[PDB]
DNA sequence: TGCCGGATGCCATCGAGAATCCCGGTGCCGAGGCCGCTCAATTGGTCGTAGACAGCTCTAGCACCGCTTAAACGCACGTACGCGCTGTCCCCCGCGTTTTAACCGCCAAGGGGATTACTCCCTAGTCTCCAGGCACGTGTCAGATATATACATCCGATTCCAGTGCCGGTGT
DNA sequence: CACCGGCACTGGAATCGGATGTATATATCTGACACGTGCCTGGAGACTAGGGAGTAATCCCCTTGGCGGTTAAAACGCGGGGGACAGCGCGTACGTGCGTTTAAGCGGTGCTAGAGCTGTCTACGACCAATTGAGCGGCCTCGGCACCGGGATTCTCGATGGCATCCGGCA
């Protein structure tokens, strides 16, 4: 038998794509799953994934700090319109709220 | 399919409400091509011995703006005339809010000014006119 | 005695509360007003403690969210009070109300 | 004493990649693991239902394809289709 | 269990109100905000009890509060699911 | 030298429109609007007659609806009349923009 | 052939027409491009979605099922069109 | 071989278990479906649909009408609370809208 | 080359309310799209529940909490009546 | 679980903003226990002498409201007293009214209503304060 | 009797006091690495079917052309409604003191969740087969259309006066 | 200039009154629907065979009370200022109507592009059996963050001195 080589290395992927396909053929989605659909659907995962904790990492940089804590993925989320955008009605717990005050409340 | 470089990134636009404009101590004269209505004696001689109603007439016609009492002989005295000239949107403007004032007031006004109170309405409303582009010691 | 204008630590508090994250209604309230609602679908029911910080959560969410929606409506009416009618209007708009 | 399943070791790898020395905590990755279930399903409903609706029986990567550009906004499903091309021609070649 | 509606206090509906920007408060608002929170708790509870009920329990999990949630429209994050 | 005064046939107008059924944009120049706006996302396409009929109906009824909407937000103003800041909150409250 | 200048074919009657059906009295002079706006906005999301729609199956005319299934996908459930 | 029934005639309905049934089989739901769904399911149709029918005919008969038309049926829906929530995302072709004006706009 | 539809149907409900009712075309497009539209919301719900706890088949004790679910109060009270006395008839008079 | 009969319909309840706007005209004031200023041929002379401030003043002390200057003449006319009694609520508020005002106003008031311009400050006040009470024709002839 | 007078009512700029940052010191519990294993993922071989590809047939979407006629387009006018200014008073904000119960740190008991074992009804899979439902053709009646008519509002004449320039005229 | 009269028009509200919009009553006319008929393929009936879940024990978590002890938050007055609300006046920008322009809808005639159908293979994913190492539960360790306090910087805001238009006298 030749050595075992996980499908996530073969694609060169982190997320793995034996998981999704289990997921997918236990999800009573179809009857029948294609060989090609795991492997896109990690990478879209891996890909949207990486895009969040990039702008999580700025944020939490920016605010002189080294570990994440849900704020930051908050205001990573509200200040970008696709992400926003995606994620309109998505409530993340302990996130706080965006600073922003009317103009007209502020004194003269 | 494959695209190069990494993704450009949009900044939010949040709607905001109208905050209007307010202005609190304005305290403007535009100054006229013409003597200020303090140095001609005269006119401070007559515009000392007028009642307020006159006064908030004639602060009324000048500023478009009711005047509070104390201000009202200062802001009045400190007229140099009108910035504009013969025929403008402004001149026309004070013509017919002159054509509008009663002939009592219009009497009263020229009292003010040292301008004669006899004559036709459109002679009063004329005199005051050309009085307040350049006001000249008579 | 110091004696601050009307306003300031209205503003004061705005800041504070913008940029902290705790919850703001007292948990043993909230549990016995849960727990008073749900007596009458069922009786003698159970709840875990997850469950009943999740609905407190999302409480607060709504909440603040729905202020958010009447503050833009009293601004709009050339106001700075809020008011019932303009909870009253955002509700209707969001299509929460027929 | 059943064996709980998660994705909280990937995330960690991902978020190594992009920046080798900040951590993240427990509570963060409750977050992140029900944001990648959520994408799952919706990305998956979508691409289930395109395949009841042109009768066909397989789900292939070009119903996921689709799916994702229905989702996605303007500028993500440009990207993340292109990143799904490219794994797919690195796996077919290997 | 009677008259739990006023355990939620003025200040606390204060405080909500500021953290939504809110600069002044009428004096009648507190009466309605009572209501509204009365009849969005009794919407959740009303699922979750239902979904807790189809499963023949008696204890009502968390689970069943966020996947309620989600069929209102209002997913919630960080609380397993 | 018999004048109707202005805003009654504004209410003639609305009892007359609030009670028939028919369309009220004419066929063709929507129908150009909308190949206009298809040949940008791909080119040489066809379309069938009830896909514009739906098109229209769909593009009629949320116009109706987010113009009713705007009436509420003007009346709660203290106006009758219906300016761009209503659309605008109005699309803003009900989720359409941020 | 190449179509241009087809949004002003949405005249300020009709946008008089579709405000009066929804109750309005008095319509100020600025309503119009907004509306016009509004409108291009909406059709250019919805054909989108029926374009990809009726990309995915391999046809080259877009069907009525497209559009309410589009129509559906964004919220707005439509009844009479065979869906 | 006794002569056919129909379970609709058994169960004393109007719509068609037996097509239900095939809907709910084919139509990837779940791998098994019990024997007393599609009779439960064809009951709350058939009882839904004559509800609306009903509110629809008395309309219609009170326009002095004898056959219906949708615009009776977006009456019939719209004036009606559990109906209107029911349905309240939902657009019906050739509906028009339900008569209603403000009272600031009527003249004095 | 078959197209069904609840044309039948619809009609046989309607005469047994309204005797000397007639219907439309057009009214009957409506008619076909509701009696769909609920069809999914209602199988839609029942089939996540039996995923939910582990199942595999779907009972009418699904469908009452499906129903339950997605109808309002009063609606919910009676579509449930209809549906527990017509099971009752079909197991009884076998 | 079986229920009999037909469910309860009920009705959808609409949103709508009140207007709180018409509903008549409050400018006009009640009819007080005295003659009219009008049917007082000097008091009407008098008010036909005056000017718009004067009036203007006098209408902000009777009704409250700023009279538009065409009614301001009719609407101070058709005073016929106040309808209220010495030591009422009103009558307090009207004093205080009263003593808010410039001597010179007081006098110009007291030239309205046929009264003597002389005395002190709370003097004038109480004397307008009982005549606008009971509005009596004061018997001296034009 | 009329000035006199100050004399409150009206603009300035502290520095106090409070609020808000910034940095050094200490602890602790949650995050970050190791270990064993066992179960889920991988590898190799079969096979029967879903899907790709190659024609044919028509249906209907597109394209061009008069025409006629109703809707769209300018243009003028005037009146109401939007908008700004002013005054008032009453309602809500800021602060000190007294109650009041939420929060926190343990004890304990039992209901109810979570996990195996058996089995036994309950539903999938096949063969017939026949009858309920779907396409095709039709004729007549309910709704659309056309006038003729009586009823319901709607707006601006009338008038009318009560009010009012200005005009014109006069011993001072 | 000043002073009066009469020769001038002048616009609020109650009262008829035509003009126009609209619902009602017959008289024709047509095409859409409710019905009838032939046919066909999908639901019914009769079976077999295998497993999904209902019931029964069994065990241990964790939910609910229960009890004290602090101490910060909530409730109650009490001033007092500023914001909501009403009233008034002014200006210009839409509503209404009329005359001139134009293209929308209708009916008609052709053309061919591709939607749908059928038939033929064939490569691919479900299925099964045998291995094996990847991730998860468990456990141990240490430093990032939460306080905690001492200074250090900044942000309002009610005191100084000022500036002329009242009020009641008094010689």
């Amino acid at each position: 038998r030749a050595k075992a080589k996980t499908r996530s290395s073969r694609a060169g992927l982190q997320f793995p794509v034996g998981r999704v396909h289990r997921l997918l053929r236990k999800g009573n989605y179809s009857e029948r799953v294609g060989a090609g659909a795991p492997v896109y659907l990690a990478a879209v995962l891996e890909y949207l994934t990486a895009e969040i904790l990039e702008l999580a990492g700025n944020a939490a940089r920016d605010n002189k700090k080294t570990r994440i804590i849900p704020r930051h993925l908050q205001l990573a989320i509200r200040n970008d319109e696709e992400l926003n955008k995606l994620l309109g009605r998505v409530t993340i717990a302990q996130g706080g709220v965006l600073p922003n005050i009317q103009a007209v409340l502020l004194p003269k | 399919l494959i695209v190069e470089g990494k993704r450009e990134k949009k900044k939010v636009e949040r709607l905001t409400m109208q905050v209007s404009s307010l202005q609190r101590e304005p305290f403007t004269i535009a100054q006229g091509k013409g003597q200020k209505l303090c140095e001609i004696e005269r006119i401070h001689f007559f515009l000392s011995k007028k009642k307020t109603d006159e006064l908030r007439n004639l602060h009324k016609l000048l500023y478009n703006r009711p005047g509070t009492v104390s201000s009202l002989k200062k802001n009045v005295g400190q007229f140099s005339g009108f910035p504009f000239e013969k025929g403008s949107v402004q001149y026309k403007k004070k013509e017919e809010m002159l054509k509008k004032f009663r002939n009592a007031m219009l009497k009263s006004i020229c009292e003010v000014l040292d301008l004669e109170r006899s004559g036709v309405n459109s002679e009063l409303v004329k005199r005051i006119l050309n009085f307040l582009m350049h006001p000249k010691p008579s | 005695p110091h004696r601050y204008r009307p306003g300031t630590v209205a503003l004061r508090e705005i800041r504070r509360y913008q940029k902290s994250t705790e919850l703001l209604i007292r948990k043993l309230p909230f549990q016995r007003l849960v727990r008073e609602i749900a007596q009458d679908f069922k009786t003698d029911l159970r709840f875990q403690s997850a469950a009943i910080g999740a609905l407190q959560e999302a409480s607060e969410a709504y909440l603040v969210g729905l202020f958010e929606d009447t503050n833009l409506c009293a601004i709009h009416a050339k106001r700075v009070t809020i008011m019932p009618k303009d909870i009253q209007l955002a509700r209707r708009i969001r299509g929460e109300r027929a | 004493r059943s064996r709980k399943e998660s994705y909280s070791i990937y995330v960690y790898k991902v978020l190594k990649q992009v920046h080798p020395d900040t951590g993240i905590s427990s509570k963060a990755m409750g977050i992140m693991n029900s944001f990648v279930n959520d994408i799952f399903e919706r990305i998956a409903g979508e691409a289930s239902r395109l395949a009841h609706y042109n009768k066909r029986s397989t789900i292939t990567s070009r119903e996921i394809q689709t799916a994702v550009r229905l989702l996605l906004p303007g500028e993500l499903a440009k990207h993340a289709v292109s990143e799904g091309t490219k794994a797919v021609t690195k796996y077919t070649s290997a | 269990l009677r008259d739990n509606i006023q355990g939620i206090t003025k200040p606390a509906i204060r405080r909500l109100a500021r953290r939504g920007g809110v600069k002044r408060i009428s004096g009648l608002i507190y009466e309605e905000t009572r209501g509204v929170l009365k009849v969005f708790l009794e919407n959740v509870i009303r699922d979750a009890v239902t979904y807790t009920e189809h499963a023949k329990r008696k204890t009502v999990t968390a689970m069943d509060v966020v996947y309620a949630l989600k069929r209102q429209g209002r997913t919630l994050y960080g609380f397993g699911g």
